[PDB]
């Protein structure tokens, strides 16, 4: 539902 | 009292060994640590090693290990310091000493074994008067001298008038030079006295059985 | 659920990335000009410090770029091809920066077992960078700009196939743990567990003996009877008989110390308290000569150990936070974690836990070069 | 080895004055330091043990101080007897180590030397030798330089000199100087001169003779 948002 | 007696001056020649003694009297020998020092006339001391007679167990300073043992006799109550391959560099004094201790009032030294190294063998002195070259009319003081030269070993005692000359006298110490000692002595005296009053330097070198006088006569 | 990770809370992170950048920079530009100016020549330990301090200086290169992403509430400015680049290139250096610490720590262990020319550096140096890319292709592929569902913002995100997003985004998060922390630390920590093991064997713990010597002397020094003085000394003998077992002459120091206790025991079996006392007054000067030797040698064994520790702390202090939150982030993706108070805070924290991983890049220069000069 | 650095080397006291003797340490020696006195090269007298512990027999006026790395021996009023060497010894660790020592000598108004000169004796001349003596007598301070001359020219070799240690009566120093030449060279050259450098005259003190 979310995404992987962070630089890593 | 507690005492340490060391065997008196040895006459030694380059490369030869030695066995300096240290008789211990007053205290029971096998119970106390005994050190050995070195000293050069004008310098400070240098520690050689300790030994405990009740065991025989030792330790030494690195410098000395190569050329210094220590050894103990129970029955006799005497300590030794065996040196070897000796040279002008061991020309020094040596003390056996019980070191300082908190629980004791005092420490306890020897009295110093004087060790000289030099090839020369026993050699009588050569006394020479020293009268003023020019007889100047000094108003109050005229100085005469005496010169004891080219002798070995020590000691030699110089007097003036067989003892009766302590007024104005300066005996200067012996000085090794190419394996021989030279020595001198002044004496200031009133112009009135000398040469009317005879003045004589009385030399004595007991190693050569030698005794000599020179009356100090003018020019 | 899917949180609004944007808040008043991440207002900090833009400026820290700048401190870490400028500080992490000067420090790491030094490390390069040291090796760059005079070289090894052919020094294996100093060749790994370089590739590390380089990889560190590439991580730290891009931080003002990512300082935007957090400043613009996750609005990527640089368009979807630029997002793929720096994302992959960051992961690349991170993985390399860590895997050179892996090498350094294995080098430092071998530096200690066999303390004695560069040759294999030809494999190890490239082989790292190569896998740092092969480990960074998954990131190049899935990275992309998407107008993110909630925020209303064009974000630089690991865009997997929607159908199994949960599956990918998890396994990927596990591959960070394994390949970036679980394995590197097996290598890094067991190395510490080799220095501790070979600076305990290459040595002796004589303080168990030294205390006895120091204890039983103060007894002798204020003894009343012969009983106590004989007692103290019979313990001080056994102390020195072990210590003896343990080039250096240190062994003779214990020959001497036996041959000073035996003599004083001999006094104390007679009933001579003041004699025995003054006999141990001399012991103290044996012990003092040889205690002093022991402490100069153990300070050389000390500075060795403290640095092998500071290496594994600096690591764990910077790369555990990030790799825990990644394991939770990942468990949540599998569906093991549901509560959104958690998932609120996992995606409010990872920002900071990340910045820490880059602090290590700012730190290795102090650990690996600055010590010794 | 633990070096023990005494300072100063010389020190001109006056009977009545208190005096401090510095004995520093290259490393820590704790309270394990002992002081000593020595006058005529003889076995030295233990004055103080463990820095400040008093010795039975030693007079009160001697007191020790400091600890660890820096020690001093405060004599609370020097008298005539107190002159001679003082040596400090660490009892801390093998090898035991001594100071190079501090020599105490009496202060007094200065004194230019009395210079006598002597030739060779007739006794020494038939011997096949010739020694020119020159006495520098009853001077202070210790500082004096001697230079032989044969007809204006300087002469260094075949010269060996002796010094008195400070006198007891007046506390002056005295020096002797023997110029030993081959008799061959002696009665080639006519003049013979004894040049002396002391802190009285700026230009030196001289005696001479001419066979």
């Amino acid at each position: 539902g979310r995404v992987y948002i962070h630089p890593i | 009292q507690i005492q340490l007696q060391q065997s008196g001056p040895e006459l030694v020649k380059p490369g030869a060994s030695v066995k300096i003694s240290c008789k211990a009297s007053g205290y029971t020998f096998t119970d106390f640590y005994i050190n050995w020092m070195k000293q050069r006339p004008g310098q400070g001391l240098e520690w050689i090693g300790w030994i405990f007679p009740g065991s025989g167990n030792t330790h030494y300073n690195e410098k000395f290990k190569g050329k210094a043992t220590l050894i103990v006799d129970t029955s006799s109550s005497t300590a030794f310091m065996q040196l070897n391959s000796l040279t002008s560099e061991d020309s020094a004094v040596y003390f056996c000493t019980r070191p300082v201790s908190y629980y004791y009032d005092f420490d306890y030294w020897g009295q110093g074994t004087t060790l000289t190294v030099s090839s020369a063998k026993t050699t009588a002195p050569s006394v020479y008067p020293l009268a003023p070259v020019c007889g100047d009319t000094s108003g109050s003081s005229v100085t005469l001298g005496c010169l004891v030269k080219g002798y070995f070993p020590e000691p030699v005692t110089l007097t003036w008038n067989s003892g009766s000359l302590s007024s104005g006298v300066h005996t200067f110490p012996a000085v090794l030079q190419s394996d021989l000692y030279t020595l001198s002595s002044s004496v200031t005296v009133t112009s009135s006295t000398w040469p009317s009053q005879s003045i004589t330097c009385n030399v004595a070198h007991p190693a050569s059985s030698t005794k000599v006088d020179k009356k100090i006569e003018p020019r | 659920c899917s949180q609004k990770p944007s808040d008043k809370h991440l207002d900090a992170i833009p400026i820290l990335y700048y401190i870490i950048f400028v500080i992490g920079f000067l420090v790491n530009i030094v490390v390069v000009t040291l090796f760059c100016c005079q070289k090894g020549p052919k020094k294996v330990s100093s060749i790994y410090i370089f590739n590390l301090a380089v990889a560190d200086l590439l991580v730290l290169a891009t931080l003002p770029l990512w300082a935007t992403y957090y400043s613009y509430r996750y609005d990527w400015l640089f368009g979807p091809v630029m997002c793929k680049v720096f994302g992959s290139f960051l992961t690349l250096n991170m993985f390399a920066s860590i895997w050179f610490i892996t090498c350094m720590s294995v080098d430092r262990y071998q530096s200690v077992i066999y303390p004695f020319n560069p040759w294999q550096a030809s494999y190890i140096v490239p082989l790292v960078w190569c896998m740092a890319c092969l480990s960074s292709l998954p990131t190049f592929y899935f990275r992309d700009v998407r107008t993110i569902e909630y925020l209303g913002v064009n974000a630089c995100i690991m865009a997997f196939p929607p159908e199994k997003y949960a599956q990918w985004s998890a396994g990927i998060a596990l591959m960070k743990n394994i390949l970036g922390f679980i394995i590197p630390l097996i290598f890094i920590a067991t190395c510490y567990f080799g220095i501790r093991k070979h600076l305990l064997k290459t040595n002796a713990d004589l303080e168990d003996n030294w205390e006895t010597l120091n204890d039983n002397l103060k007894v002798i020094e204020k003894a009343d009877n012969a009983a106590q003085v004989k007692d103290a000394l019979t313990k001080m003998r056994a102390a020195a008989l072990d210590a003896q077992k343990a080039m250096k002459d240190f062994r003779h120091g214990f020959d001497i110390l036996v041959g000073q206790i035996d003599d004083a025991l001999k006094l104390a079996n007679e009933g001579k308290v003041k004699e025995a006392q003054a006999a141990a007054e001399q012991l103290k000067t044996t012990r003092n000569a040889y205690i002093q030797k022991y402490l100069k040698n153990r300070i050389t064994r000390d500075q060795v150990l403290k640095m092998a520790a500071a290496v594994v702390l600096a690591f764990i202090i910077c790369w555990l936070p990030f790799h825990v939150l990644t394991f939770l982030d990942a468990l949540a993706w599998m569906g093991v974690i549901n509560s959104c108070e958690v998932i609120a805070v996992i995606d409010l924290a990872l920002p900071f836990a990340i910045l820490l991983g880059f602090t290590n890049s700012c730190v290795n220069p102090f650990l690996y070069c600055f010590v010794g000069n | 080895d633990i070096v023990l650095t005494q300072s100063p080397a010389t020190l001109s006291v006056t009977p009545g004055d208190r005096v401090s003797l510095s004995c520093r340490a290259s490393q820590s020696v704790s309270n394990y330091l002992h002081w000593y006195q020595q006058k005529s090269h003889e076995s030295p007298r233990l004055l103080i043990k463990y820095a400040s512990q008093s010795i039975s027999g030693i007079p009160s006026r001697f007191s020790g101080s400091g600890s660890g790395t820096d020690f001093t021996l405060s004599i609370n009023s020097v008298e005539t007897e107190d002159f001679g060497m003082y040596f400090c010894q660490q009892s801390n660790s093998w090898p035991l180590t001594f100071g190079a020592g501090t020599k105490l000598e009496l202060r007094r108004a200065d004194a230019a030397p009395t210079v006598s000169i002597f030739p060779p004796s007739s006794e020494q001349l038939t011997s096949g030798g010739a020694s020119v003596v020159c006495f520098l007598n009853n001077f202070y301070p210790k500082d004096i330089n001697v230079k032989w001359k044969i007809d204006g020219s300087e002469r260094q070799n075949g010269v060996l000199n002796s010094w008195t240690d400070q006198d007891s009566k007046d506390s002056t120093y005295s020096m002797s100087s023997t110029l030993t030449l081959t008799k061959d060279e002696y009665e080639r050259h006519n003049s013979y001169t004894c040049e002396a450098t002391h802190k009285t005259s700026t230009s030196p003190i001289v005696k001479s003779f001419n066979r």
